[PDB]
């Protein structure tokens, strides 16, 4: 399963 | 007898031609089981393992929709990264994340990962608590600063020791023949008269999964270092690895050399000798 | 950046044996940037037909890609792999040996 969060650096 | 999932991106910005390119792979243990390709036609998440084409078209949707959306998040991490490093927009640029879960034989989590690298080289890491960053340098501080102040590392914990440890689990059962096989290694050696007063011993180790394989030498019981070249283990193609170690030996001294293959799939190590 | 050096083995699938068909594989390994060229060569040809592998990256960030194409192995054909790099000053051959 991918990741879900996807934040920004 | 402990268990791994991993997933691999990997953005390449184009700069005057495209958008930024975007490929990522999902393997449990060392086999890949699904990809993604922002250049590719289907614009899908797609399969490439059996046991995984057996799920849902609920699956395929939400995992087209997440790596479509990490695809979007690590265009903009791209143009973020730019302006942290004063850099022209000339250049081609890597940003690669790893994020993944151990389980062990049981099936308990056991260690999760989620981490980045701009240009080749570390940005930052989860620590092993789950709980703070490794800012590779400075820019990469930024990030840990705004990562810790917005609790970010929690929601990664979560997907962590959750969800990703369930798919693991799951991906285990549904393809338990795939990844629970441990293929044994396939053993022979050669023998090439090189000059005439030495030779060369190959010992050759093919046809094995899982990868780790170990190849020592040894001169009378004594390990050899010396005189030897040892390939990295390298895939044959159909999931099967293939690694092969060699020593120049003496020429008439080819029985006082033994190879020491070590491998999970055999029950114990291996010892070959020279022997026509 | 960190530019890395590819480094490329010629193999293929099963022990060779002229006249049996087999799969030739290039395995270019342990490079960065990832845009690499890679042509497998039939007699100093260039073979069309080759297949490759989804980028992938070991735990140290640099890629790994298997091309590959379908051979049918003999005692007078010559094969090889041509592998390109921004790292590479010129591209690199690398002889197909039967024994390694």
């Amino acid at each position: 399963l991918y990741l879900p969060v996807r934040v920004l650096i | 007898g402990s268990h791994s999932m991993r997933y691999f991106s990997t953005s390449v910005s184009r700069p005057g031609r495209g958008e930024p390119r975007f490929i990522a792979v999902g393997y449990v243990d060392d086999t890949q089981f699904v990809r993604f390709d922002s250049d590719a036609a289907s614009q899908r998440m797609e399969p490439r393992a059996p046991w995984i084409e057996q799920e849902g078209p609920e699956y395929w949707d939400e995992e087209t929709g997440k790596v479509k959306a990490h695809s979007q998040t690590d265009r903009e991490n791209l143009r973020i990264a730019l302006r942290y490093y004063n850099q022209s927009e000339a250049g081609s640029h890597t940003l690669q994340m790893m994020f993944g879960c151990d389980v062990g034989s049981d099936g308990r989590f056991l260690r999760g990962y989620h981490q980045y690298a701009y240009d080749g080289k570390d940005y930052i890491a989860l620590k092993e608590d789950l709980r703070s960053w490794t800012a590779a340098d400075m820019a990469a501080q930024i990030t840990k600063r705004k990562w810790e102040a917005a609790h970010v590392a929690e929601q990664q914990r979560a997907y962590l020791e959750g969800t990703c440890v369930d798919g693991l689990r799951r991906y285990l059962e549904n393809g338990k023949e795939t990844l629970q096989r441990t293929d044994p290694p396939k053993t022979h050696m050669t023998h090439h008269p090189i000059s005439d007063h030495e030779a060369t011993l190959r010992c050759w180790a093919l046809g094995f999964y899982p990868a780790e394989i170990t190849l020592t030498w040894q001169r009378d019981g004594e390990d050899q270092t010396q005189d030897t070249e040892l390939v990295e283990t390298r895939p044959a193609g159909d999931g099967t690895f293939q690694k092969w170690a060699a020593v120049v030996v003496p020429s008439g001294e080819e029985q006082r050399y033994t190879c020491h293959v070590q491998h999970e799939g055999l029950p114990k190590p291996l010892t070959l000798r020279w022997e026509p | 950046m960190i530019q890395r050096t590819p480094k490329i083995q010629v193999y293929s699938r099963h022990p060779a044996e002229n006249g049996k068909s087999n799969f030739l594989n290039c395995y270019v390994s342990g490079f960065h940037p990832s845009d690499i060229e890679v042509d497998l060569l039939k007699n100093g040809e260039r073979i069309e037909k080759v297949e490759h592998s989804d980028l992938s990256f070991s735990k140290d960030w640099s890629f790994y890609l298997l091309y590959y194409t379908e051979f049918t192995p003999t005692e007078k054909d010559e094969y090889a792999c041509r592998v390109n790099h921004v790292t590479l000053s010129q591209p690199k051959i690398v002889k197909w040996d039967r024994d390694m």
